[PDB]
C-alpha cells in the first residue's frame, strides 16, 4: 500500500 | 535550538515554496496533487524525520498532509485580500469558490486563517514550526514509537517560543496565540477531507494519482 | 491572574464537579443531557463570560458544549483504566462501549485524552483553563464583538501560562503541552457529534430535550 | 430558538 509515497521516501 | 534549529525548518519553507483566476475545483485538487510530492520533500528537510522508521514517516505525512497543504496555502494567501493563492499560479477568487459550491470552507479558511496569519504577521519561521508540529503528531496511529514523536514535537515547540520570545518579545502572548491556530486547523482539514471523499464518490472531479493514494484506506 | 484570576476558574471546576457500570450509548447520553444544565452553571461562574451579551453567550456555548463536556470527563476518568466515568455515577468499560458500536471514539477518548491528561498529572486548575479558552472561542459565528472574545480568551492563556510557570518552573513546555491537547479535543468533539447526528437521524437512541436543543440548526 | 439555553442563562 502508499505506493507512491513509499516512493517518494526512499 | 541544538537539536531542532529554527533555521533548518525555515530553510525547509524556502526550498519549497518560491497570478491569474483559475470548475475551480478541480484546479484546486491539482495544485493539491502537485504540493503532495512537494510536502515529501519539505518533510525531508524537517531535522530528524528522515531517520524515523520507513513506515512511521508514512503515517506521519498520512495523517498530517491535509493539515499541512491547509496551513502553506493559507500562508501563502496573506499577499491578497478576497481569494486562495495556488501552488500552480492561480488564484481562486471568494465569489468563484462560492459559485462552484465550495465557498462555506472557503470562507472558513480566510476567516480562521489566511486573515488571522495577516493580522498576526505570522512569519515563515513560525510557519515552518507550526507545520512542523503537525507532522510531528504523536497521537497518529500505528507509530512505532509514539514517545519519540512526542519528543520531536517538544522540540519543535521549544524551539518555536524561544524564536518567539526573541524576536517578538513585546509580544508575551505571541507563542500561545500561534499554537491557538491548530485546532481551526485540524478543524478545516477534517472538512476539506469530508469535501475530497465526495467528490471522490461522485465521480465528476478529476483526481490525481497522489491525491487520490492519501484518499485510500486506511 | 488580574483581570482572569485562576483561582476563580479553579473555583468553577471545584463548583460544577463533585461507580457502577451503566444500551450503554443511552446512559451516555442521558448523562451529557445533565451535563448542559451543569455547563451553564460552569460558564457563569468564568470570569466576564456572563457579562458578554447574551445572544453571545448563547454563540459560544453552543460552539463549545460538546469539547467542554469530553474535556471535563475525560479528566474524571483519570481515576479508572478502562473506562469513562460519567457524571450520573455510572462507569462505560472499554468493553462495553465496543459491544454498543462506540468502541473507536471510546479508544481515542482514551488514547489522546484521558491517557494523556494522566500521564502529566493535569490538574484541575489546568483543566479549567483549558475549557474556558474553550469556551472563549472568537472564531464562533455570528459573535456581535469577536475581538472582545479573543481579548478574553488571551487574558485566559496569560493566566495559564502565569499559574504552569509559577507552579511547575521544572517544566517548561508544560504550558504548550496542555495547549496542544485542543487539537484532539476538536477532533474528538467533531466525531461526537457526528454520532450524536446518526443516533438523531436513526431514532432508535432516546436524546432528552437539553442535548436534542443543542442538535437543532444552525 | 434555543429555548431551555436562553431560560438558563437569565
Ligand atoms: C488540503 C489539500 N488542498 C485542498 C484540496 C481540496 C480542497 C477542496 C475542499 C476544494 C481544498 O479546498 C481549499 C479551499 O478551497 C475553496 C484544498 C490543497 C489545495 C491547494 C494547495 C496549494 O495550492 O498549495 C494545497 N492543498
Ligand atoms: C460530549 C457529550 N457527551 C457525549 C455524548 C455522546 C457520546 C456518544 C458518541 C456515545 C459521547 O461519547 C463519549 C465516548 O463514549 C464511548 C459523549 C458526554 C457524555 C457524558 C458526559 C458526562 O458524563 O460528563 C459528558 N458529555
Amino acid at each position: 500500500k502508499h505506493k507512491i509515497l513509499h516512493r517518494l521516501l526512499q | 535550538n541544538e537539536d531542532m534549529p529554527v533555521e533548518r525548518i525555515l530553510e525547509a519553507e524556502l526550498a519549497v515554496e518560491p497570478y491569474v483566476e483559475a470548475d475551480p475545483v478541480t484546479n484546486i485538487c491539482q495544485a493539491a496533487d502537485k504540493q503532495l510530492f512537494t510536502l515529501v520533500e519539505w518533510a525531508k528537510r524537517i531535522p530528524h524525520f528522515s531517520e524515523l522508521p520507513l513506515d512511521d514517516q508514512v503515517i506521519l505525512l498520512r495523517a498530517g498532509w491535509n493539515e499541512l497543504l491547509i496551513a502553506s496555502f493559507s500562508h501563502r494567501s496573506i499577499a491578497v485580500k478576497d481569494g486562495i493563492l495556488l501552488a500552480t499560479g492561480l488564484h481562486v477568487h471568494r465569489n468563484s469558490a462560492h459559485s462552484a459550491g465550495v465557498g462555506a470552507i472557503f470562507d472558513r479558511v480566510l476567516t480562521e486563517l489566511v486573515s488571522k496569519m495577516r493580522d498576526m504577521q505570522m512569519d515563515k519561521t513560525e510557519l515552518g514550526c507550526l507545520r512542523a508540529i503537525v507532522l510531528f503528531n504523536p497521537d497518529s496511529k500505528g507509530l512505532s514509537n509514539p514517545a519519540e514523536v512526542e519528543a520531536l514535537r517538544e522540540k519543535v515547540y521549544a524551539s518555536l517560543e524561544a524564536y518567539c520570545k526573541h524576536k517578538y518579545p513585546e509580544q508575551p502572548g505571541r507563542f500561545a496565540k500561534l499554537l491557538l491556530r491548530l485546532p481551526a486547523l485540524r478543524s478545516i482539514g477534517l472538512k476539506c477531507l469530508e469535501h475530497l471523499f465526495f467528490f471522490k464518490l461522485i465521480g465528476d472531479t478529476p483526481i490525481d494519482t497522489f491525491l487520490m493514494e492519501m484518499l485510500e484506506a486506511p
